[PDB]
C-alpha cells in the first residue's frame, strides 16, 4: 500500500493532466449556492413584512383635497 | 398643472364606485372576487403613485 501511494504520487508528478488536488469529486457547491439564494430571498421578504405596515394614505384628489 | 401633479377626480370616481367597493364592504378584504380589470387597477396604481 505504501509503495503504491509513492508510485501514484510519482506518476502524477511525471504526468501533465494530474489533478491539482488529492480530493475526490466535490459536489456540495450547489447546496451552498441554493442556501445562499434562499437566505437572501428570505431576508428580502422578511423585510417587506415590516416595511409595509401601511396604516393609511393621504391622496390629493382634484375638487376635494385641493 | 394640477392634472400633471395630481390625480383626477374622474380617475378616482371610476374605481371608487365601480371597482373597489364592489368587492366587499366592512374591510375590503381580498381581490380574487373581481374581473381581469384588476390588472387595469394595478396600472392605475403605477400611474397615480408615479405622478404624485
Amino acid at each position: 500500500k505504501l509503495k503504491l501511494d509513492a508510485y501514484h504520487l510519482l506518476e502524477a508528478s511525471q504526468s501533465e493532466t494530474a489533478a491539482k488536488s488529492a480530493l475526490s469529486d466535490l459536489n456540495w457547491f450547489s447546496d451552498l449556492a441554493d442556501i445562499y439564494s434562499g437566505q437572501q430571498t428570505m431576508a428580502e421578504m422578511d423585510v417587506a413584512l415590516k416595511a409595509q405596515g401601511e396604516q393609511k394614505l393621504s391622496y390629493p384628489i382634484q375638487g376635494k383635497n385641493i | 398643472f394640477l392634472d400633471t401633479f395630481t390625480v383626477k377626480a374622474t380617475e378616482a370616481q371610476e374605481i371608487k364606485t365601480i371597482v373597489d367597493k364592489c368587492h366587499k364592504g366592512n374591510t375590503f378584504d381580498f381581490h380574487a372576487l373581481s374581473d381581469e380589470e384588476l390588472r387595469r387597477l394595478e396600472q392605475l396604481y403605477s400611474t397615480v403613485n408615479n405622478r404624485v
